[PDB]
């Protein structure tokens, strides 16, 4: 809204990428205010380009901006995978007006699948204790983000009580996502093993975990 | 001469300005009482203060309390100026 | 002729950290001292007078004091534009004097150098010489080790390196390295690899070229 | 040492009234507020130059919002009355311009950490914390993973810590799960050498702000 | 704006006389005291003396007695410094100096004020035997694809000149940014020889064209000189 960004732009490793930034002649296309910041998930934006070509002191030559009517564009030269951000566009509007842009999600291609990294806890004595047992099944540094969680009591799949977070991307680069399968005490107990598996790209880790008496 | 006693007051004296933004340095002896919003920036200001847009003057704020390098001094400066004309001010 | 002894003569200080420079007379005057900021190239700034006085345009920052033969220059918290040479000057009788200097640099964290190679142009090989140049661009500390490789070989005795002043925004250096031969010289061989290791590098880093590509 | 540190996490029935705080470190000429919803993108607030007297709001938030400043301290404050569930958000500061230069560029050059404001009706709750102990089967590669499951807990955030702070290498917090309860669950885990597993001991520090709940949790293999 | 412009730099052979220049504009010449202060390179800075720019009465340092004459002309505003029987020693940079006005106290006191609030640029004199040479500028091209990866480096080589200094700037002085400009190294030959290089992105390698513009004004040496790409 008040800004057409274009919200999924990609590249690829050496090459360029433009994300553009249009605005009408009131805002962008008169005065020369435009701001790009670069935001990671979960992590505040950083400014890399103010005042249309303008980069602060600490940001790489590859970012350059510029501006033709009422349109700005950001374009990254030496793609590298730690650019695999959020880039939002900002501009004057008029005094006492700021408009922010809708945001694209830079995505760099190249990069090497990564398998999951599968830990699967048993519940603990305490949960026990209180009548409540859970199963935590935590997975990391896979790319791309995209995994697909199965519970199995012993042969057969379970439906019922399970949580499975949306994956999200860590510092590394890659993808991390969270999986909880609430149970009783007795359904614990009273089966051979428990497994999460976790399909990603074809491909399947699985991780069996068994009560302890 | 300090004055801090005469033009402060609790809470800060807000009477004494000062023209923070100008568009050209003043001439000597010049005096500017235009309270025109200044432009800073590229924006037009359109007559309201804003962004890149200031109001012209500012205020002291001379609390008690401020170090003597923020305490209200009053100045008075002499001119004696000597034209092709009679002199008209002299002493003993 | 009225003396004055600066001290120190040099120092090394973190961003933020308080700085105090003394500058003592071998006479008695009164305040009749002042402070002055040279950054390199540049003519003296001037940033304190008689002592105690701020001069209009400086930060609140700085400050300075003393009396009689002893006088102090403070730095509340170090900037990295501050880096420059601080001399005091004395007024009290003729003929003026100024202090040896107090060279003032930051301590800042370690940076890893950007290394470029530039072989010679046509243009000087029409002359009989040849320069190969190696570039290490925004690197700290001060301290780097560039070698000569040409066809595998170590150059030495043939090079001469230029550094630069510590930069007043990001606080690192650059160095020049020349190579100089001559062309029949510079024809005898293939590869001319320039080889840094510095203290930000984990492992040496080569850029090399093959003559005539 | 031009870092703005921005202070709360608060959570504020609808219709009340949220102040948040930016303390500016170095020199700082002016400063912004930007707020952003959970998933969605940034807006902003308005702008305030301490040294000058002036504010600036959003046309949405008008009557909404006032930006205040006290120079003894050096914070600056914002505070956005009649909340709704529209406004659950994380608000962030922004630099503009030096301490000189008078001029604005509408560029944000530094940001504080994230202030998260959540707007709701329902009662907080506050986390259960449970051991995720290690077995032969995360141990036997020299290196063991121990973990801490932080479980129905309301509302965001809760901040987990290794030993008051004094483990830091090979920490990972997973995000939180919302579930269909509508209740948050997170998990902590961490890689320790596995010949440490006897001698030194792993506590984990569970912080939930909203409820005042603090909870430490010894993680131990179990027998 | 208050503004002092000295004279380029020079270069004499020992046991000449140099003269150096300092226009003054944006005050009233006649109402402020002119300061000469030398520098040697690498050392500090040391006064020479004073000139009153209205009557022209003028005070020189014991050091520089006899040696140092300092002219003024009001027409022009400016105010020359002689160095006769010039020496290694003197190989120096000349800065002129003003200091506001001296003041009277309330008692009658003759209060002087010498510190200096506006500085010129500097004129180096250096004295030596050697003959003049004019510098030789060439391209250092990032032939190789330092592009990729964002950000590319060109640079100028500025060789066999004599003596200090030369100016290199980028794009008549339109490119500031990230340009750094080597200090001179003084070759076996016994000639001067620098490096300037700019850090540009890569993007911008094909769209704006990067002039680097040397200028040697003892020599009366002025090339510019078009930094292009070398396409392997």
């Amino acid at each position: 809204s008040a800004l057409t960004q274009p919200p999924s732009a990609s590249g690829s490793p050496g090459q360029s990428v433009t994300i553009s930034c249009t605005g009408t002649s009131s805002d962008v296309g008169g005065y020369n205010y435009v701001s790009w910041y670069q935001q990671h998930p979960g992590k505040a934006p950083k400014l890399m380009i103010y005042e249309v070509n303008k980069r602060p002191s600490g940001v790489p030559d590859r970012f350059s901006g510029s501006k033709s009517g009422n349109t700005a564009s950001l374009t990254v030269s030496g793609l590298q995978a730690e650019d695999e951000a959020d880039y939002y566009c900002s501009s004057y509007a008029g005094s006492n007006n700021l408009v922010f842009g809708g945001g694209t999600k830079l995505t760099v291609l190249g990069q090497p699948k990564a398998a999951p990294s599968v830990t699967l806890f048993p519940p603990s004595s305490e949960e026990l204790q209180a009548n409540k047992a859970t199963l935590v099944c935590l997975i990391s540094d896979f790319y791309p983000g995209a995994v697909t969680v199965a519970w199995k009591a012993d042969s057969s799949p379970v439906k019922a009580g399970v949580e499975t977070t949306t994956p999200s991307k860590q510092s590394n680069n890659k993808y991390a996502a969270s999986s909880y399968l609430s149970l009783t005490p007795e359904q614990w107990k009273s089966h051979r093993s428990y497994s999460c598996q976790v399909t990603h790209e074809g491909s399947t880790v699985e991780k069996t975990v068994a009560p302890t008496e | 001469w300090n004055s801090n006693n005469l033009d402060s007051k609790v809470g800060g004296n807000y009477n004494y300005l000062y023209r923070l933004f100008r568009k050209s340095n003043l001439k000597p002896f010049e005096r500017d009482i235009s309270t025109e919003i200044y432009q800073a920036g590229s924006t037009p200001c359109n007559g309201v203060e804003g962004f890149n847009c200031y109001f012209p003057l500012q205020s002291y704020g001379f609390q008690p309390t401020n170090g003597v390098g923020y305490q209200p001094y009053r100045v008075v400066v002499l001119s004696f100026e000597l034209l092709h004309a009679p002199a008209t001010v002299c002493g003993p | 002729d009225i003396q004055l002894t600066q001290s120190p003569s040099s120092l090394s200080a973190s961003v933020g950290d308080r700085v105090t420079i003394t500058c003592q007379a071998s006479q008695d005057i009164s305040n009749y001292l002042n402070w002055y900021q040279q950054r390199p190239g540049k003519a003296p700034k001037l940033l304190i007078y008689d002592a105690s006085n701020l001069e209009t345009g400086v930060p609140s920052r700085f400050s300075g004091s003393g009396s009689g033969t002893d006088f102090t220059f403070t730095i509340s918290s170090l900037q990295p534009e501050d880096i420059a040479t601080y001399y005091c000057q004395q007024y009290d009788n003729p003929p003026l004097t100024f202090g040896g200097g107090t060279k003032l640099e930051i301590k800042r964290t370690v940076a890893a150098p950007s290394v470029f190679i530039f072989p010679p142009s046509d243009e000087q090989l029409k002359s009989g010489t040849a320069s190969v140049v190696c570039l290490l661009n925004n690197f700290y500390p001060r301290e780097a080790k560039v070698q000569w490789k040409v066809d595998n070989a170590l150059q030495s005795g043939n090079s001469q390196e230029s550094v630069t002043e510590q930069d007043s925004k990001d606080s690192t250096y650059s160095l020049s390295s020349t190579l100089t031969l001559s062309k029949a010289d510079y024809e005898k061989h293939k590869v001319y690899a320039c080889e840094v290791t510095h203290q930000g590098l984990s492992s040496p880093v080569t850029k090399s070229f093959n003559r005539g590509e | 040492q031009v870092q703005l540190v921005q202070s709360g996490a608060e959570v504020k029935k609808p219709g009340s009234s949220v102040k948040v705080s930016c303390k500016a470190s170095g020199g700082t000429f002016g400063i912004s507020w930007v707020r952003q919803a959970p998933g969605q993108g940034l807006e902003w607030m308005g702008r305030i130059i301490p040294i000058l007297g002036t504010a600036n709001h959003a046309q949405k938030f008008q009557g909404r919002v006032t930006i205040t400043a006290d120079k003894s301290t050096g914070t600056v404050y914002m505070e956005l009355s009649s909340l709704r569930s529209e406004d659950t958000a994380v608000y962030y500061c922004a630099r503009d311009g030096d301490s000189g230069s008078y001029y604005e560029t509408l560029g944000f050059d530094y940001w504080g950490q994230g202030t998260l404001v959540t707007v709701s009706s329902a009662s907080t709750k506050g986390p259960s914390v449970f051991p995720l102990a290690p077995s032969s089967k995360s141990t036997s590669g020299g290196t063991a993973a121990l973990g801490c499951l932080v479980k129905d807990y309301f509302p965001e955030p809760v901040t987990v810590s290794w030993n008051s702070g004094a483990l830091t290498s090979g920490v990972h917090t997973f995000p939180a799960v919302l579930q269909s309860s509508g209740l948050y669950s997170l998990s902590s885990v961490v890689t320790v050498p596995s010949s440490s597993l006897g001698t030194q001991t792993y506590i984990c520090n569970v912080n939930h702000k909203p409820s005042n709940t603090k909870v430490d949790k010894k993680v131990e293999p179990k027998s």
